[PDB]
RNA sequence: CUUGAGUCUCGUAGAGGGGGGUAGAAUUCCAGGUGUAGCGGUGAAAUGCGUAGAGAUCUGGAGGAAUACCGGUGGCGAAGGCGGCCCCCUGGACGAAGACUGACGCUCAGGUGCGAAAGCGUGGGGAGCAAACAGGAUUAGAUACCCUGGUAGUCCACGCCGUAAACGAUGUCGACUUGGAGGUUGUGCCCUUGAGGCGUGGCUUCCGGAGCUAACGCGUUAAGUCGACCGCCUGGGGAGUACGGCCGCAAGGUUAAAACUCAAAUGAAUUGACGGGGGCCCGCACAAGCGGUGGAGCAUGUGGUUUAAUUCGAUGCAACGCGA
């Protein structure tokens, strides 16, 4: 409300040193088990970076580039009616949502081990193939379909 | 077909719907399009965007008539009252005149009561 | 309310309608009427117009 | 006798009244052209209108009703009320110079006349709107609000009905009592060089002093200070009802009680509370997120049921791993 927090500075990626990558590990992290998280992020970040051949953060970026929404609808209760109005998503949010979607979808990929799942979803994303990108499509389709209010 | 190259564009910006009709300077309608008919219904059909998709949708019909330039006849409030025009021109149309043929009686018939909540 | 404006230039000059017909009058006659409501509700605009 | 009242002359403004014309904008309806799958409507919808071609669009025609803009803190009228323009018949008001009659005045029970809308009778008219009525929707229901239709009526002539929060909720006529700002209409005077400035009558807004007032407020257009005449009130309910009279085509109007019953009914102002009133703010209140409950097995408390007893207490949030 009146408050004005902001962006809680996150500790840079250890094996690398990228703030973005760092928060990506937290999103996947669970029960405050930060170690277990990294043990999964890298293992899958490697099995993929290998195939792509290019540096992790590149294949990583590309993957996100697809699962990157530009606009989304924001609920608004104005006039005894909840009108769904779309709006361009800020830069920071874009990366966040993407990462969140990637994991949330990767976690439920029915594979064998989280690592493998993550690796796959991360790939499929880099070419609108997995569920991550799917979300963005449904979200982006939400907008425009409400562009009237936009 | 006839190649008119220049006619008029009537716009019915009704409070609920928005239809755009293109016809030669005679009156003979060459082709028409409507908001409600262009997809979205009820609530969304009576929005500014609605009329837009309609206007362009109309041109995709009368443009085959070799229409180049054309005037603009508008009447009625509601959205798409102005919108329709833009999409009409932007769609590649040499616009010229724009007049509001909105009917305004110097006190004649008694309007309906209605709306009471 | 006519608008020909020679010479090409994507400017509507719509402001014209907004200085006569269109709403205000159209929106006025839209629904029901008044019959007595004006001599009061409308003549109450002065009780405010005073200041 | 002339200052009250009236008369005459000359102007001034006006939606004042009666009658008759007439113009333009729009709606609807009819006919034809172009054109094609929707239109219309709502919160959504649906009824409805559409391929028998609607809607939109253009042309031609018919008809009724009402007169955007001007237009207003505006004007006229006794009140009701009266708005396009033109003609004819007509009423009132105001000023100005003056001229004339010479108290001819003010008020008025009864009486007479005028009276919004709705309503009634006869004969017309009927576009739009709309009691009734019929569908559709909404809801627990919805004999409503909303939607689609739609008769009376709304319009006209003549007659009847006489009521309204017919209100300024404030009777008419007259004389006095500090001010300010403004509208409207007439008029005398001044280089009006230009509008303008000095004023002086009529009508009319807003603020406000004294004083008046229970207060709110009124305040030279008084609800102030006085005079002439009139109408009316005497607790709430019952009841503007019954009965009777008069009036009315009727609907009903007008005149107007009692029995019984209550200790109040009521006006204004005050504080607070509340409002599906307004403004401005706070809180994991929401929104943004993470993880849960509600399903599962079990633990536990409660209600319930049972029991000879299932000891008593806690029960919206603020009771239910609570007193234990
Ligand atoms: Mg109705
Ligand atoms: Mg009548
Ligand atoms: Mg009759
Ligand atoms: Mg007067
Ligand atoms: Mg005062
Ligand atoms: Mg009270
Ligand atoms: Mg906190
Ligand atoms: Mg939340
Ligand atoms: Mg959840």
């Amino acid at each position: 409300r009146r408050r004005v927090i902001g962006q809680r500075k996150i500790l840079p990626d250890p094996k690398f040193g990228s703030e973005l990558l760092a928060k990506f590990v937290n999103i996947l992290m669970v029960d405050g088990k930060k170690s277990t998280a990294e043990s999964i992020v890298y293992s899958a970040l490697e099995t993929l970076a290998q195939r792509s051949g290019k540096s992790e953060l590149e294949a990583f970026e590309v993957a996100l580039e697809n699962v990157r929404p530009t606009v989304e609808v924001k609920s608004r209760r104005v006039g005894g009616s909840t009108y769904q109005v779309p709006v361009e998503v800020r830069p920071v949010r874009r990366n966040a949502l993407a990462m969140r979607w990637i994991v949330e979808a990767a976690r439920k990929r029915g594979d064998k081990s989280m690592a493998l799942r993550l690796a796959n979803e991360l790939s499929d994303a880099a070419e609108n193939k997995g569920t991550a990108v799917k979300k963005r499509e449904d979200v982006h389709r939400m907008a425009e379909a409400n562009k009237a209010f936009a | 077909r006839k190649q008119v190259s220049d006619g008029v564009a009537h716009i019915h910006a009704s409070f609920n719907n928005t239809i755009v009709t293109i016809t030669d300077r005679q009156g003979n309608a060459l082709g028409w399009a409507t908001a409600g008919g262009s997809g979205f219904r009820g609530s969304r059909k009576s929005t500014p965007f609605a009329a837009q998709v309609a206007a362009e949708r109309c041109a995709d019909a009368v443009k085959e008539y070799g229409i180049k330039n054309l005037e603009v006849m508008v009447k009625g409030p509601g959205p798409g009252r102005e919108s329709t025009i833009r999409a009409l021109n932007a769609a590649g149309f040499r616009i010229t005149n724009i007049t509001d043929v909105t009917p305004i009686p110097h006190n004649g018939c008694r309007p309906p009561k209605k709306r009471r909540v | 309310i006519k608008v020909r404006e020679n010479e090409p230039f994507d400017v509507a000059l719509r402001r014209f309608k907004r200085s006569c017909e269109k709403a205000g009058v159209l929106a006025e006659v839209r629904r029901r009427e008044f019959y007595e409501k004006p001599t009061t509700e409308r003549k109450r605009a002065k009780a405010s117009a005073v200041k």
